[PDB]
């Protein structure tokens, strides 16, 4: 039998699957627009039901032999609900750790900064200090958010963090897993053929292997940045040195992207900033996200269903109640489609628009497999899909069709080395972040730093892979990493990585579909709906497929290709070249803010 | 003057469930299907075996009004030769059947904050039904070789599930009321029309 009673037990657990997990993110949804004392204890409730149900549906599962008698998606959903999640841990632990997220996540979210001139005047994280980091060019404003950051919230955090990271890695131990970091890194295994095979521990070196071709390319970046930093503070800058932290445009450093006006090349030429056009010609945050739908539309996607338009929030709600301003994009099931972003009129909350509806679109294309299957081939194909449709509506001629450049614009190599510094900014700025984070992580869950040389190693690996400086030394109390709002919530980075491979890859493949002859960065797949097609058939595949073979169907290949990379900024790299001629390219480590 | 009952099959309070459909037989009556277009809206109206266009000169013995409530994408399976969970067990048609299906949304209706559990189906009938059967039997399934005594756990199941209906699902998931005639012509001499 056994393949006959999976079939009725599957079916069984299906319709109480997407009965019962509708209802807790329905109470997530409310929780985190509203924000009260009882719709947090609704999704307390809702998330333990959901969870009891799933805890005692994966033990029962975990007698179905599976030698080999069986389907290959009916095996491929067996293997998937033999996990048991986190309910491996007791009570206690569970318990604990669940106490120890929500301090954190309420910690991280109410954590405020006083004026010191006047303590009644108290600045949150979202309309306080990023505004200041993002838009201010004062050495002592900016040095003071940072430390004041690193110094209340960061330092407040550091005892919970130990005791999160003990009890994640023993129900990880407990699931047969080394460490957390190598249950983190399991998501990158593959079995459905021969040939289209993966090992979870290939990661580490593939991810090395891609991160030696890219630096070179980084380092000139690097030196031009501080060149122009120099001029920009003549006093806290050394030429052989490294970028102060605070310096960086961001509160962490994550995208460069806010350096722009600092290190335009040519200014003469019209802005690839096109916010104060937006601001002028009156569009408000309905416009930025219908102008994101004529995009899907065009190139052969499915509109917007209609309990989109009238149950998203699209804007903060004002009024009196508390929301959280994180965009983010909700799969409610039962075909209940959100986005949650609290927009405005910039060009940096319009490209967002559409990274926020390319999830939608591929959550809206595998919602015809079965519960268990709906969920992106990889952790890194999730966050590549809304990144190739902002890399072609951010083109300069691309906002020309939509009236945002006047009509008589003239592209030429100066426009050509502005759109590509403008973009090297927010793309090749943050993968050494990213890369590093990911690494310091991987390291402390797996037991190979001390207690008391957490931060020393932390600001050891940053001028060394990075290259960014601390102004003021940390003493073994601080805590920096848990600033991060990724760092704090127990999520994973390395997406951010295998993302920026991926985007190139999938850009060039869509590009050679569309029948497109010139430059890379020049593509602009709009208004072709063979480019739709191709896509298409990949997103709504889910996890019924490795994800070599879902790779191999669009890009033909089965492991990530860097070099559809180096052609995207191959005309940034030469002039690059040339204008650091007589500069000496490099970070010196050995350099500290303090004598000796 | 004497009109059809049309208002009591179209226009009922509530519907019955997939499971426990509704059979209204109509005779002696005059039938005016212009009526039915009151309406206007309909998701389906797909007719086979006779034409739209009610050629006046059309007399019936009988007529059989089912009606049930069904989500949005089960509607396509009330057709001849289908397959699935409604069309295998819960509602069948015949190969050869003579009459049509009306279709159309009732999320105003049927839809209430909090879910809807008036509505049910059956799943696990362990056999496909046989035309215009109802079977309304709520017993234990059992899937192995192990017998079900009152218990329903691991491999013993109850029949019966629930849509739980709500607002804000989609056009998919979302309720539809469906009304099917049938035109029967008996041995009889017709003196119905
Ligand atoms: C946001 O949440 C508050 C608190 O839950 C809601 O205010 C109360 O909501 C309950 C039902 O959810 C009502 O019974 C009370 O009468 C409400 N109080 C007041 C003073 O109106 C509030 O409605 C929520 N906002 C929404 C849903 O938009
Ligand atoms: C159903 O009854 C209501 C109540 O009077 C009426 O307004 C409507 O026209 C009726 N619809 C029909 C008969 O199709």
């Amino acid at each position: 039998l056994t393949e006959e009673n999976a079939k009725t037990f599957l079916n069984n657990f299906n319709q109480e699957a997407e009965d019962l997990s509708y209802q807790s993110s329905l109470a997530s949804w409310n929780y985190n627009t509203n924000i009260t004392e009882e719709n947090a204890q609704k999704m307390s409730e809702a998330a333990a039901k959901w969870s009891a149900f799933y805890e005692e549906q994966s033990k029962t599962a975990q007698s179905f032999s599976l030698q080999e008698i069986q389907t290959p998606i009916i095996k491929r959903q067996l293997q998937a609900l033999q996990q048991s999640g986190s309910s491996a841990l007791s009570a206690d632990k569970n318990k604990q750790l669940n106490t120890i997220l929500n301090t954190m996540s309420t910690i991280y979210s109410t954590g405020k900064v006083c004026n010191p001139k006047n303590p009644q005047e108290c600045l949150l994280l979202e309309p306080g200090l990023d505004e200041i980091m993002a838009t201010s060019t004062d050495y002592n404003s900016r040095l003071w958010a940072w430390e004041g950051w690193r110094a209340e919230v960061g330092k407040q955090l550091r005892p919970l963090y130990e005791e999160y990271v003990v009890l994640k890695n023993e129900m990880a131990r407990a699931n047969n897993y080394n460490d957390y970091g190598d249950y983190w890194r399991g998501d990158y295994e593959a079995e459905g053929a021969d040939g289209y095979n993966y090992n979870r521990n290939q990661l580490i070196e593939d991810v090395e292997r891609t991160f030696a071709e890219i630096k070179p390319l980084y380092e000139h970046l690097h030196a031009y940045v501080r060149r122009k930093l120099m001029d920009t503070y003549p006093s806290y800058i050394s030429p052989t040195g490294c970028l102060p932290a605070h310096l960086l445009g961001d509160m962490w450093g994550r995208f460069w992207t806010n350096l722009y006006p600092l290190t335009v090349p040519f200014a003469q030429k019209p802005n690839i900033d096109v916010t104060d056009a937006m601001m002028n010609q009156g569009w408000d945050a309905e416009r930025i996200f219908q102008e994101a739908e004529k995009f899907f539309v065009s190139v052969g996607l499915p509109h917007m269903t209609q309990g989109f338009w009238a149950n998203s929030m699209l804007t903060e709600p004002a009024d009196g109640r508390k929301v959280v301003c994180h965009p983010t994009a909700w799969d409610l099931g039962h075909g209940d489609f959100r986005i949650k972003m609290c927009t405005k009129v910039t060009m940096d909350n319009f490209l967002t628009a559409h990274h926020e509806m390319g999830h939608i679109q591929y959550d809206m294309a595998y919602a015809r497999q079965p519960f268990l299957l709906r969920n992106g081939a990889n952790e890194g194909f999730h966050e590549a899909v809304g990144e190739i449709m902002s890399l072609s509506a951010a083109t300069p001629k691309h906002l020309k069709s939509i009236g945002l450049l006047p009509s008589d614009f003239q592209e030429d190599s100066e426009t050509e080395i502005n759109f590509l510094l403008k973009q090297a900014l927010t793309i090749v700025g943050t993968l050494p972040f990213t890369y590093m984070l990911e690494k310091w992580r991987w390291m402390v869950f797996r037991g190979e730093i001390p207690k008391e040389q957490w931060m020393k190693k932390w600001w050891e690996m940053k001028r060394e892979i990075v290259g960014v400086v601390e102004p003021l030394p940390h003493d073994e109390t601080y805590c920096d990493p848990a600033s991060l709002f990724h760092v704090s919530n127990d999520y994973s980075f390395i997406r951010y990585y295998t993302r920026t491979i991926y985007q190139f890859q999938f850009q060039e493949a869509l590009c050679q579909a569309a029948k497109y002859n010139g430059s890379l960065h020049k593509c602009d797949i709009s208004n072709s709906t063979e480019a739709g097609q191709k896509l298409l058939k990949m997103l709504s595949l889910g996890n019924s497929e490795p994800w070599t073979k879902a790779l191999e169907n669009v890009v033909g290949a089965r492991n990530m290709d860097v070099k559809p990379l180096l052609n995207y900024f191959q005309p940034l790299f030469d002039w690059l070249k040339e204008q650091n001629r007589n500069s000496f390219v490099g970070w010196n480590t050995e350099w500290s803010p303090y004598a000796d | 003057t004497n009109l059809c009952p049309f208002d009591e099959v179209f226009n009922a309070t509530r519907f019955a469930s997939v499971y426990a459909w509704n059979r209204k037989r109509i005779s002696n009556c005059v039938a005016d299907y212009s009526v039915l277009y009151n309406f206007a809206p309909f998701f389906a109206f797909k007719c086979y075996g006779v034409s739209p266009t009610k050629l006046n000169d059309l007399c019936f013995t009988n007529v059989y009004a089912d009606s049930f409530v069904i989500r949005g994408n089960e509607v396509s399976q009330i057709a001849p030769g289908q397959t699935g969970n409604i069309a295998d067990y819960n509602y069948k048609l015949p190969d050869d059947f003579t009459g049509c299906v009306i279709a159309w949304n009732s999320n105003k209706l049927d839809s209430k904050v909090g879910g809807n559990y008036n509505y049910q189906y059956r799943l696990f009938r362990k056999s496909n039904l046989k035309p215009f059967e109802r079977d309304i039997s709520t017993e234990i399934y059992q899937a192995g070789n192990k017998p079900c005594n009152g218990v329903a756990g691991f491999n013993c199941y109850f029949p019966l599930r629930s849509y739980g209906f709500r607002p804000t699902y989609g056009v998919g998931h979302q309720p539809y009321r469906v009304v099917v005639l049938s035109f029967e012509l008996l041995h009889a001499p017709a003196t119905v029309c």
